[PDB]
């Protein structure tokens, strides 16, 4: 089989120099008409082409970022590299190593994509979240919605459950967003109005990287 | 740059229907060597994109014949004869002719369902957050369809546009609705200075907005 495998640092700070590696197997950087490129994707955003390199050391670059971009290869190890200098939060993305050949026979098309390596550019230190309960406002209806707010954490992820996971339906846990610097996430749980405040409810928020585990009981006002 | 405009950016289908996706380029994507390097990619959630079609209409090995690509010059179309459940995801067109190589923004192949109005819930700052010196007001807008929604925050009857963070869920796989969280984050000082807090949502399912409010002082 032909496999491409991307390795990166996971996390670097702005201004720093990103170094990606693509380790190739099941074909060589050595045939005439052979190439490997880099395409990237921020989360919930599109694909951007970055650079491409050929068997004959010819290189193509995205003009937007030519001053920050250097692409190279090592035909012996079958590897290709990408270096991106003076990175910033905008360069937060998944980076894919893709194969593309100049010739029809070998592959004039991105047929083979690796799984991608996530690269997070952040100045942030490890930071524990604050876990706020969200009680309904001061009734008269069938459903009541409770919420939980997890604010100011780094890195990802937090996990969130309601009553240790024992309450699993009517839940909505939203993707993390950036404020700073730092992540915020929120979750809502909708239960039948007879349930709460009679039967208690608690969001259970873990943030592994700070060793944080917070159980926050939704108290009625 | 060659701009790659996909139409639509959201394609609601029912399984079994015919789906067509338009890609139009701002320049001819014919290379000097005679070939038109127009490609189509499908990205399923949490996977890497896959090649479906190369040079306008060539299906890549193992892509089934329900997919076809057509067109010429600047105007291109991907067509799905009968849409399967496995075909949902984001479809990109791509021109490999001119530097920089460019993708379209992507077209999300999503499920049709009946319209569903949002359940709006608004939540004041916790005491816990306030003892810290910040103040976040939260609005959940859950289980609505279609995805198009306009949410504004109002403080004492007037619109607020700075400090608002938004997060959307993908289409639910069990009921096909969408959901959204909106957080107005203020300083506690600011929160104690104002009284009336409103989150309002205008959704096609009603002529008038869904309004959810609270007054700080009554909490």
């Amino acid at each position: 089989q032909v496999t491409l495998k991307e390795s990166g640092p996971g996390i670097l700070k702005p201004s720093q120099t990103l170094s990606l590696t693509c380790s190739l197997s099941g074909f060589s950087l050595r045939t005439s008409g052979m190439g490997v490129g880099w395409i990237r994707q921020p989360s919930g955003k599109g694909l951007e082409w970055l650079a491409h390199i050929w068997w004959d050391d010819d290189k193509n670059y995205n003009p937007s970022l030519k001053s920050q971009l250097t692409i190279s290869k090592d035909t012996s190890r079958n590897q290709v590299f990408l270096k991106i200098t003076s990175v910033d939060t905008a360069d937060t993305a998944t980076y894919y190593c893709v194969r593309r050949a100049h010739n029809v026979v070998l592959g004039d098309w991105f047929a083979y994509w690796g799984q991608g390596t996530l690269v997070t550019v952040s100045a942030a230190k490890t930071t524990a979240p604050s876990v706020y309960p969200l009680a309904p406002v001061c009734t008269t209806g069938s459903s009541v919605t409770l919420g939980c707010l997890v604010k100011g954490y780094f890195p990802e992820p937090v996990t969130l459950t309601w009553n240790s996971g024992s309450l699993s339906s009517g839940v909505h846990t939203f993707p993390a967003v950036l404020q700073s610097g730092l992540y915020t996430l929120s979750s809502s749980v909708t239960v039948t109005s007879s349930t709460w405040p009679s039967q208690s409810i608690t969001c259970n928020v873990a943030h592994p990287a700070s060793s944080t585990k917070v159980d926050k009981k939704i108290e009625p006002r | 740059d060659v701009l790659m405009t996909q139409t639509p950016l959201s394609l609601p289908v029912s399984l079994g229907d015919q789906a067509s996706i338009s890609c139009r380029s701002s320049q001819s994507i014919v290379h000097s060597n005679g070939n038109t390097y127009l490609e189509w990619y499908l990205q399923k959630p949490g996977q890497s994109p896959k090649l479906l079609i190369y040079k306008v209409s060539n299906r890549f090995s193992g892509v089934p014949d329900r997919f076809s690509g057509s067109g010429s010059g600047t105007d291109f179309t991907l067509k799905i004869s009968r849409v399967e459940a496995e075909d949902l995801g984001v479809y990109y067109c791509f021109q490999g002719s001119h530097v920089p190589l460019t993708f379209g923004a992507g077209t999300k192949l999503e499920l049709k369902r009946a319209d569903a109005a949002p359940t709006v819930s608004i939540f004041p700052p916790s005491s816990e957050q306030l003892t810290s010196g910040g103040a976040s007001v939260v609005c959940f807008l859950n289980n609505f369809y279609p995805k198009d929604i306009n949410v504004k925050w109002k403080i004492d009857g007037s619109e607020r546009q700075n400090g608002v963070l938004n997060s959307w869920t993908d289409q639910d796989s069990k009921d096909s609705t969408y959901s959204m969280s909106s957080t107005l984050t203020l300083t506690k000082d600011e929160y104690e200075r104002h009284n009336s807090y409103t989150c309002e949502a205008t959704h096609k399912t009603s002529t008038s907005p869904i309004v959810k409010s609270f007054n700080r002082n009554e909490c």
